[PDB]
């Protein structure tokens, strides 16, 4: 039986689990790495070693972060879990396949700790650029020990990808509209089309990387003709796409627990949130330049992907402006998820403005491979990516689990989190400017307060995590289960109790036409 | 007992032993390029094959068999190979955008010219003409496959995907042969990397496809297919389509233009 | 373009089995009397050392590591030229 | 067929609160330590 | 005793929108009109007057005779 | 009063100020004394003594507005416990600076420190704003 | 170079990094405008007991918060182009210098006349002079003529550097078989610090970029001597 | 939400030693590698 | 003729930050020259200007090599 | 040119496939595959509809193109009403 | 009936600060831990040549 | 040859609570345990590969 | 749109509907909170007559917190409401909650 159950499993609900019990562990391996990368920085000196040891913790970290941890949680977790609920769906389209996607994680997960064990990593940056990535520079398991991992993670994701557009356009109820979705849904469904189209690319790209290492090819060494640059504008077409990828869900989500907590029925102005989200996703594919801005392209392309990526700036602050008017007017209720989505708002904000002083390529000179940029994605990512995804977990624990977290607890969390966090990132704005160069190990003697205060930070994050830990084992400890969820009749997800029967919407909901 | 139409699926070893064949051929190709054997790859490419065999295996037992395959299941299975279809075509187009930054810009040390100094194209009036008019016309052969199984012809249906499967063959033992007389190879520069990686991962979906095609003249053998239901007909027929197109945007580019 | 055919009546299997054996196969058979036409061994280019050609940046998993998959003695040189 | 309910949709017990704590403990645990060996690991090479 | 005098029963959450977006406003000019003349101006200014009556080749001198390069003593 | 698990698909009682009126009574079941009160209650409510008011109000909700609305001195814990775990931190701080971290540079000693400001000066660093700037040439002293 | 407790940019010694400096200036004016506006407005949404939970009808106010920041773009990237233009405009150099990165240090070759050429390695902090900066010196320095044009050139013999000097402005990508241009003006004699800006390896962290910026005629006599 | 109290209590010093398990399973081993890096650096 | 050379001028064919070409073009039109000039038995000294050109702007490892291999016979570029 | 040999779905469907073929045939929706059309909504005139339990969800969208959905537990007995619009619906078992 | 927060909310908020302010201040202060503060106003610059 | 699927729609309608991947009969079974065995094996000489691996051996 | 006597008319009507039932008091009131006002006291008086007709003398008291509520932090709203309804209160011996004792936490 329990073989079958979690082994062989055909079942949304329990896929999803699956899902959050590997990101959250791949969660606890993201953050060591983070916290080795600020001791290393903690004070001025070598801690560890050389750049190579010190890179490989660095490459490891975003990998981690970002592909066993953020993707696994928001689309294979959240989205396996709510978004057949939020339709009244039975299961996935293909519950089978779907059950594939989880288990080639661990798989890509073996792949990434090999390359680290093996060799001397791959102290590549997450971009994996040659020709530091290549046979002379990395010769060795690792590298290619680190493109099969993505190659793993890359069809987890496209098939993931396939399954949940075919389930949302094709499992509705016959009288709801693509228009009838709850946002979540929609933000699911556009992350899913960013996937199908990006990782095809990433994959061509790292498949040319591992011939160029392995069957003496040359797409990417002038000797034979070829051009570290191509193999950039392949990772990077899929790169920025990620990055939309990575916010999406956490839009979405949002959405769901801004509305939930200000005691609405619906989020303000609901198809200027779709429009922004699908705008968002477009641009997402016409920008991916802006990370070469130093490489030595021609001005005006300069000058378009300046311009190109700047626009965004326009649905996005849609969804910010409709988030806040969302909360006017609401019965504010202050539960832990609302302060995760309340964080998430303003500190999402500071990232993408920051986003937006980059984007300004002649001002990018200067702050490219600097701090800055560190700065930047770090408050989209663990004050923005986090931050959701922590409100998403907090709101939906009682649904998954049947069982409440003691709110006083997930309010401590969240403040030292915020405190811990914020510390961490906003003096390094400070290291950017001041021309702090990003994957080094040690810094000139004049950058060492902010790397201190930056140390300190982390830290503070780290007793945050292991409070967490806790915070979950009280609730599975205690056994307070649920009994009533308000606001039901706008929340589908809810209807069914918590958790939810293996088998729901087994008879499909009435939904008329008229 | 539900009163939808969807298909709930039995719990499955499947996707488990999917995933851990993907493990053994990746972990088996590190140890192939980097520690001289090919033990554990070559039981990741059989455990591939044996999971992909009973996978299948099991979707024709829960169609054809057991009739869980409704109009709203088949639809979603219909969106489910056009979305898997669009995923191979940006795969392709990657190694399409890595030829044409090579081809449009050569270096200096290609003698800064397309093709590159010492580099004796094929001629793409011979073999890759007849390749074309072979994909081409095994395109004109799967329609008529088609049309016979929809207006009930056992015999006409086996015949045209009988042909259509022959002319796949032919197209792979014509690049095989081209392969081999090529006086070219992958290692020949960003040249010999492209055209060789390109039509490497063509000439895999053609057998990928021809594959499909034989798993479909099978099923036809042994009556499956009705006139109103043949999905996996009408998929392996777009997959078909599909490296048709290939081909000739390959023929066009690569051959052609960077002759 | 229409084509320079015919018919349109209606695409029917009778129509595609025409076209089948009326114009694809025939095309077929064209292009495969032109290609055994054109066979025969083209000449051995003259071997000049290109160091964007020849690439060796790794040995080959098979063999001596030193021959490509498909290699072909008549028209294949190695790094070191042709084989003797 | 399965259990249903709080405590029994997931693949771990939550019957003891101490085997719990000891299996999550091993489970973050596990997490946690391993970049740490693995930088261990590294050192102890060259 | 007399009567309470009828007070403003509609709209309020509206016509505290109203009045405190346009000190959402207001606020921003006071502040723009600071940070240009605290930091930006402030900044002009500084350049502007470095260079105004710079001299070079006296800087360079100085740098010079506290021994600070390779290629002059 | 007691709310089941498995009651979950049933309409059911909250106390919410935006929802003044839930959809079932606080309490259904009547006792001999509450079924006589609910009688009395179909006569003119000026009948009613204050007590029997309050036990209608108490039968048909839980809390009332005032109650349910109530403050707490819960932010208190909260704000105290945040700072005992960034407390605690400090002492994770301690113990690395302790066990893990090595000597840092010579080049952070008093005397290099020095030198390295005077050579700073010298190059004039930053002269035009950062850090030259704030040196007085002229007095040989920080300006004030 | 980086000074303590530092919070902006590097003093600009060229130009170009003047206008750089303004704009970001003006390009966060706005950022702080926006973080302050949004961070009032939720505050703003979040203190009030009154209510108003039915349907709110969007589009009026969605043509404020489009048009708004549409033209908000239009300001940021009007000065942002012109400064992008003006990097890019012909000026006529006086010299071209070649830097060729390697792991780890960086190599230089003045070659408009005679062929001079030299390693640029950092000074180990073992090996510093009283007052030297740790991570940054360099043995031997990349002495430049001061208030001229000059044509930086920039490649690799390995895998990619890059080779940056804030305080002028300049990051430059090191590619292998790639020649990379950007121009080098120095208003100011001194010394002009900056560090490899792409990921390279195990001395990534230590292959600095030293300026030395002297006149004209103490240039060519330092030449000279270098070959 | 509402929920039933707990089914099986956890006190203020359950929680105790719950929150100090937790945190020494972080610590302990990174505390270790850590303490030690001098002994790995020597190798 | 216009000598007091400095360095090589703006070029309108290479007006970009990618100067690889410049470097490359002028090389071969030096080699090229200089074989024309030898062809014909003429003065070399005329090419002098594409080899001030890419002496300035290409890398010593690029020219080195390049020379390395015209003389090897494996220069892919045409002379 | 032109025989048979190769099976109709009348002859050939078979499980959940065929049931579905048959209904439609009767012009029957005994696996929800259509959208019920909405009647008056009175309670009068209520929305009826059909359950194999004694409790299924509705989902009332209270106007046309309204984005939001109404979801509710309908339960046999007397006929219910949209928590938002007040149509009325009526559970009809088996 | 009181609550955990009645009870013990004052306790737990001026402890916490305490606690919080003290280890701080020691942790900043008392360890060795370089700073790296300004030179300006601070430093006297020395003869390095 | 002859339409058989009347016969195999029996077979795999049996109401006998097999999963569909075991419900053919024996020849299952053992096809599934030998692609079991083959992938659980694999995987531990996969990790003992990368036990291998993960030290020199100059 | 509607004036506000329209709107105010339309509720008044509402609530005044001789045989109302338990689920339309509940309905109407429910949705008339979420507005931004605070009900008239016609609207109030009728939707207290309604509670009459009904037997409910606790959604009576509830309605009357719900002003209160609505206001928020303009005290001077529910004490004006109040002195409007006297005469309704004083009929239908409708205690307000600082009589019952309700305004306690
Ligand atoms: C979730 C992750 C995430 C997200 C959502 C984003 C969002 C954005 N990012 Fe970021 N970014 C990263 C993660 C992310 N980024 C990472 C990881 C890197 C580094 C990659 C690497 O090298 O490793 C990076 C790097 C990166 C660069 C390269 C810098 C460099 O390497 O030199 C640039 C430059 O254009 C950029 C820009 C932007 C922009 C314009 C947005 C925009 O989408 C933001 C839009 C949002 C707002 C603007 C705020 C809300 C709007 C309003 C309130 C309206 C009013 C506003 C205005 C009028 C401006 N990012
Ligand atoms: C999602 C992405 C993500 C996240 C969350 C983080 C989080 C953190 N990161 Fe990271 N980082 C990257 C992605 C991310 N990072 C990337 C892409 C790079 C660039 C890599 C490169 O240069 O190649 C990078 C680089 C980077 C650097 C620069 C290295 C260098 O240039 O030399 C630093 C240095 O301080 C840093 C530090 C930290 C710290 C202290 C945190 C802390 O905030 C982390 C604290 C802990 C958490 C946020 C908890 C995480 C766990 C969960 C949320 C699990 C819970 C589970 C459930 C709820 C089910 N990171
Ligand atoms: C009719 C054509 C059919 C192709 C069948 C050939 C067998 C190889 C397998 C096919 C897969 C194709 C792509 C792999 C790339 C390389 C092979 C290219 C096709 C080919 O076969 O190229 C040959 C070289 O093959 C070589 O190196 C040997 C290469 C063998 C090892 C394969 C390496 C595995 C790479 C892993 C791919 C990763 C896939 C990722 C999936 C994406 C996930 C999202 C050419 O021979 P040559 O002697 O150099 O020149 C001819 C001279 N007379
Ligand atoms: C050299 C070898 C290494 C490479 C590995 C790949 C090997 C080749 C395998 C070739 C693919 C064979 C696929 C056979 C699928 C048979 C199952 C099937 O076709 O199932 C059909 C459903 O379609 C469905 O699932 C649709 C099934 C779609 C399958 C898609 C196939 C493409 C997979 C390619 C693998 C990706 C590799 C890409 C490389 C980058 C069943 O429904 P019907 O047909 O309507 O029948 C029912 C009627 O009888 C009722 O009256
Ligand atoms: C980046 C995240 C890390 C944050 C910092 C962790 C905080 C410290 C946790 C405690 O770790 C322990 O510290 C002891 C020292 O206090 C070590 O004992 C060491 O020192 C003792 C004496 O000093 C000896 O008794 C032991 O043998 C010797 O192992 C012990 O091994 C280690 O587990
Ligand atoms: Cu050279 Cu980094
Ligand atoms: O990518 O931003
Ligand atoms: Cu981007
Ligand atoms: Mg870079
Ligand atoms: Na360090
Ligand atoms: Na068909
Ligand atoms: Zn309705």
């Amino acid at each position: 039986m329990f073989i079958n159950r979690w082994l062989f499993s055909t079942n949304h609900k329990d896929i999803g689990t699956l899902y959050l019990l590997f990101g959250a562990w791949a969660g606890m391996v993201g953050t060591a790495l983070s916290l080795l990368i600020r001791a290393e920085l903690g004070q001025p000196g070598t801690l560890l070693g050389d750049d190579q040891i010190y890179n490989v913790v660095v490459t490891a970290h975003a990998f981690v972060m970002i592909f066993f941890m953020v993707m696994p949680i928001m689309i294979g977790g959240f989205g396996n879990w709510l978004v057949p609920l939020m339709i009244g769906a039975p299961d996935m389209a293909f519950p089978r396949m779907n059950n594939m996607s989880f288990w080639l994680l661990p798989p890509s997960f073996l792949l990434l700790l090999a390359s680290s064990m093996v060799e001397a990593g791959a102290g590549t940056g997450w971009t994996v650029y040659p020709p530091l990535a290549g046979n002379l520079a990395h010769a060795g398991a690792s590298v290619d020990l680190t493109i099969f991992s993505l190659h793993l993670a890359g069809v987890s994701s496209i098939l993931g990808a396939i399954n949940f557009i075919t389930t949302i356009i094709n499992m509705k109820p016959p009288a709801m509209s693509q228009y009838q979705t709850p946002l979540f849904v929609w933000s699911v469904m556009i992350t899913a089309v960013l996937l199908l189209l990006s990782l095809p690319v990433l994959a061509a790209g790292i498949t040319m990387l591992l011939t160029d290492r392995n069957l003496n090819t040359t797409f990417f060494d002038p000797a034979g003709g070829g051009d570290p640059i191509l193999y950039q504008h392949l990772f990077w077409f899929f790169g920025h796409p990620e990055v939309y990828i990575l916010i999406l869900p956490g839009f979405g989500m949002i959405s769901h627990i801004v509305t939930y907590y200000s005691g609405k029925k619906e989020p303000f102005g609901y198809m200027g949130m779709v429009w922004a989200m699908m705008s968002i996703g477009f641009l997402g594919f016409i920008v991916w330049a802006h990370h070469m801005f130093t490489v030595g392209m021609d001005v005006d392309t300069r000058a378009y992907f300046t311009s190109a990526t700047m626009i965004i700036a326009i649905p996005t602050g849609v969804k910010v402006f409709s988030w806040l008017a969302t909360l006017h007017g609401g019965n504010i209720k202050w539960s832990p998820a609302m302060m995760w989505a309340l964080g998430f708002i303003f500190l999402f904000t500071v990232g993408g403005l920051t986003g937006i002083v980059l984007a300004n390529s002649s001002l990018d000179i200067v702050l490219h491979d600097t701090y800055y940029v560190v700065a930047h994605f770090h408050y989209v990512l663990s004050m923005g990516a986090v931050f959701a995804i922590m409100g998403g977990f907090v709101h939906w624990f009682p649904l998954f689990s049947g069982y409440t977290l003691n709110d006083t607890w997930a309010k401590i969390h969240f403040a030292i989190m915020f405190v811990g966090v914020n510390m961490t990132f906003f003096p390094q704005h400070f290291l950017g400017l001041s021309g702090m160069p990003r994957r080094y190990s040690d810094y000139p003697d004049a950058y060492t307060m902010w790397n201190t205060i930056s140390s300190m930070g982390s830290f503070i994050s780290l007793t945050a995590v292991m409070l967490m830990v806790f915070i979950i084992w009280e609730a599975f400890a205690s056994k307070r289960e649920v009994l009533t969820v308000d606001l039901t009749t706008t929340n589908l997800e809810w209807l069914n109790g918590c958790p939810p029967p293996y088998h729901t919407f087994e008879e499909p909901t009435y939904v008329n036409l008229k | 007992h539900q009163t939808h139409a969807y298909h709930m699926v039995n719990p499955s070893p499947w996707p488990l032993t999917g995933a851990l064949s993907a493990l053994l051929m990746t972990s088996g190709l590190t140890m192939w390029f980097h520690f001289n054997s090919m033990t554990l790859l070559m039981i990741g490419l059989t455990t591939n094959m044996l999971t992909m065999y009973q996978w299948w295996r099991d979707v024709i037992r829960e169609s054809t068999f057991q009739g869980h395959h409704t109009p709203a299941v088949q639809k979603g299975l219909r969106y489910g190979m056009i979305l898997f279809i669009i995923s191979e075509v940006l795969f392709f187009t990657g190694f399409f955008w890595a030829f044409y930054h090579s081809s449009l810009a050569p270096t200096p040390e290609l003698g800064g010219c397309w093709p590159p100094t010492g580099i004796h194209p094929l001629n793409p009036l011979e073999v890759p003409l007849l390749n074309t008019s072979v994909l081409l016309a095994s395109g004109v052969s799967i329609t008529w496959a088609h049309h016979s199984l929809m207006e009930g012809d056992r015999k006409h249906m086996l015949q045209a995907l009988f042909i259509t499967i022959t002319l796949g063959v032919y197209f792979t033992l014509l690049q095989a042969s081209e392969y081999y007389e090529a006086p070219f190879t992958i290692s020949d520069g960003v040249y010999g990397s492209t055209f060789f990686v390109a039509t490497g991962f063509h000439g895999l979906h053609v057998i990928i496809g021809s594959t499909f095609l034989i798993v479909c003249f099978f099923r036809q053998l042994k009556f499956h297919f009705t006139s109103n239901h043949h999905f996996g007909f009408e998929a392996a027929a777009w997959y078909w389509h599909f490296v048709d197109v290939v081909w000739l945007f390959l023929y066009v580019s690569i051959y052609w233009w960077g002759s | 373009a229409s084509a320079a055919k015919g018919d349109h009546g209606g695409t029917g299997a009778r129509t595609w089995r025409f076209l089948t054996f009326g114009l694809a196969l025939p095309s077929v058979a064209l292009c495969t009397l032109n290609s055994w036409l054109h066979s025969g061994h083209r000449e051995r280019p003259a071997f000049i050392p290109y160091h964007h050609l020849r690439i060796r940046t790794k040995p080959f998993s098979w063999g001596d590591g030193n021959h490509t998959f498909f290699h072909n003695p008549r028209v294949n040189p190695l790094p070191t030229g042709y084989e003797k | 067929h399965y259990e249903e309910g709080p405590g029994k949709n997931i693949p771990f017990s939550v019957e003891n609160k101490w085997r719990l704590l000891a299996m999550m403990t091993l489970f973050f645990g596990s997490g946690f330590a391993a970049p740490f060996f693995i930088v261990r690991h590294q050192l102890l090479k060259k | 005793s007399t009567a309470l005098a009828k007070p403003q029963m509609r709209g309020l959450l509206a016509r505290r929108l109203r009045f405190h977006i346009v000190g959402a406003f207001m606020v921003s000019l006071g502040f723009a009109t600071f940070y240009k003349f605290a930091v930006a101006e402030k900044r002009k200014k500084a350049y502007a007057d470095f260079y105004r009556n710079y001299d070079s080749m006296k800087d360079f001198e100085e740098m010079r005779k506290a021994g600070i390069f390779q290629s002059a003593k | 009063s007691v709310v089941k698990s498995e009651d979950y698909a049933l309409p059911s009682y909250v106390d919410r100020r935006d929802y003044p009126l839930p959809d079932v009574a606080h309490v259904k079941n009547l006792s001999a004394s509450q079924k006589a009160l609910k009688e009395k209650e179909k006569a003119s409510w000026s009948s009613l003594s204050i007590d029997e008011k309050v036990e209608l109000y108490r039968l048909k909700f839980k809390e009332s507005f005032a109650e349910m609305n109530r403050s707490t001195n819960e932010w208190k814990t909260v704000v105290g416990a945040a700072m005992f775990f960034i407390g605690f931190t400090a002492l994770l701080l301690i113990w690395e600076k302790h066990y893990v971290y090595g000597p840092i540079p010579h080049t952070f000693e008093e005397e290099w420190v020095a030198k390295q400001t005077k050579r700073m000066l010298d190059m004039k660093v930053a002269p035009i704003q950062g850090f030259s700037a704030k040196w007085d040439y002229d007095k040989n002293e920080w300006k004030k | 170079m980086a000074y303590p407790m530092q919070l902006g940019f590097q003093d600009a010694t060229s130009p170009i990094m003047e206008e750089l400096l303004h704009f970001h200036d003006h390009t966060l004016m706005i950022v702080f405008l926006i973080s302050s506006l949004v961070l009032y407005i939720i505050s703003l949404m979040l203190t009030t007991k009154l209510t108003h939970t039915s349907t709110m009808d969007a589009q009026e106010v969605e043509t404020i918060w489009t048009i708004l920041p549409a033209i908000i773009l239009i300001l940021i990237a009007l000065p942002s182009l012109r400064i992008l233009y003006m990097m890019d405009e012909i000026n006529n150099p006086s010299l071209t210098v070649k830097t060729m990165g390697h792991q780890w240090y960086w190599s230089y070759e003045y070659t408009d006349y005679e062929d001079l050429s030299f390693d640029s390695y950092m000074i180990p902090t073992s090996e510093l002079k009283p007052g030297e900066l740790r991570l940054l010196e360099v043995d031997n320095r990349v002495v430049l003529p001061m208030e001229m044009t000059i044509r930086m050139l920039v490649s690799s013999e390995d895998v990619l550097h890059s080779w940056a000097v804030p305080s002028l402005g300049l990051k430059t990508d090191a590619i292998p078989g790639r020649l990379n241009q950007t121009t080098l003006m120095s208003s100011r004699p001194g010394l002009y610090y900056g560090q490899c800006s792409e990921i390279c390896g195990s001395n990534h962290s230590f292959m600095p970029i030293v300026l030395e910026l002297v006149p004209l005629k103490y240039f060519e006599k330092w030449s000279a001597s270098m070959l | 939400i509402t929920a039933k109290p707990a089914k099986t209590p956890t006190s203020p010093k359950e929680q105790a030693i719950g929150l100090s398990v937790t945190f020494l399973s972080f610590l302990l081993p990174a505390g270790w590698v850590l303490y030690h890096l001098d002994n790995y650096k020597k190798s | 003729k216009i000598k007091n050379y400095q360095t090589a001028p703006f070029d309108s064919r290479f007006p970009n930050q990618n100067q690889t070409r410049n470097c490359w073009q002028n090389y071969l039109d030096f080699h090229r020259c200089e074989k024309a000039m030898t062809a014909k038995g003429g003065d070399v000294s005329v090419c002098e200007w594409y080899r001030r050109v890419y002496k300035s702007l290409c890398p010593i490892s690029w020219v080195s090599t390049w020379d390395d291999r015209r003389a090897e016979g494996t220069f892919p570029g045409k002379i | 040119a032109s025989g048979g040999g190769v099976p109709t779905d009348e002859e050939q469907a078979t499980g959940l496939e065929r049931e579905v073929m048959l209904a439609a045939r009767k012009g029957q929706d005994p696996y929800n595959i259509l959208a019920p059309k909405a009647t008056s909504g009175t309670k009068e005139d209520p929305n009826l509809v059909p359950s194999i339990t004694n409790k299924r969800i509705v989902g009332c969208i209270c106007e046309e193109d309204n984005s939001t959905v109404i979801w509710f537990w309908l339960h046999k007995g007397e006929a219910q009403r949209c928590p938002s619009c007040g149509t009325h619906y009526k559970l009809v078992p088996h | 009936a009181p609550d955990f927060h009645d009870k013990y909310g004052n306790a737990v908020l001026a402890s916490g600060a305490t606690f919080c302010v003290a280890v701080w201040v020691y942790m900043a202060t008392q360890i060795g831990i370089e700073w790296n503060p300004s030179p300006v106003g601070r430093v006297t610059p020395k003869e390095w040549r | 040859f002859e339409n058989r699927v009347a016969e195999k729609q029996k077979l795999f309608q049996e109401d006998n609570g097999l999963p569909v991947h075991l419900k053919g009969g024996a020849t299952d079974n053992i096809l599934y345990r030998v692609t079991m065995t083959l992938c659980l094996g694999g995987t531990l000489y996969s990790l003992y590969c990368l036990g291998w691996a993960s030290f020199p051996h100059k | 749109h509607e004036t506000d006597e329209e709107f105010d008319a339309r509720w008044v009507t509402y609530f005044n509907k001789p045989d109302i039932d338990a689920w339309e008091l509940r309905k109407g009131m429910n949705t008339l909170v979420g507005y931004d006002l605070v009900p008239e006291p016609k609207i109030i008086d009728a939707a207290l007559r309604a509670c009459r007709r009904l037997n409910d003398f606790a959604s009576a008291v509830r309605i009357l917190e719900v002003v209160k509520d609505k206001a928020g932090p303009h005290k001077e709203i529910y004490p004006y409401v109040i002195q409007e309804l006297r005469p309704t209160l004083n009929e239908l011996g409708i205690s307000t909650p600082e009589e019952l004792g309700l305004d306690k936490v």
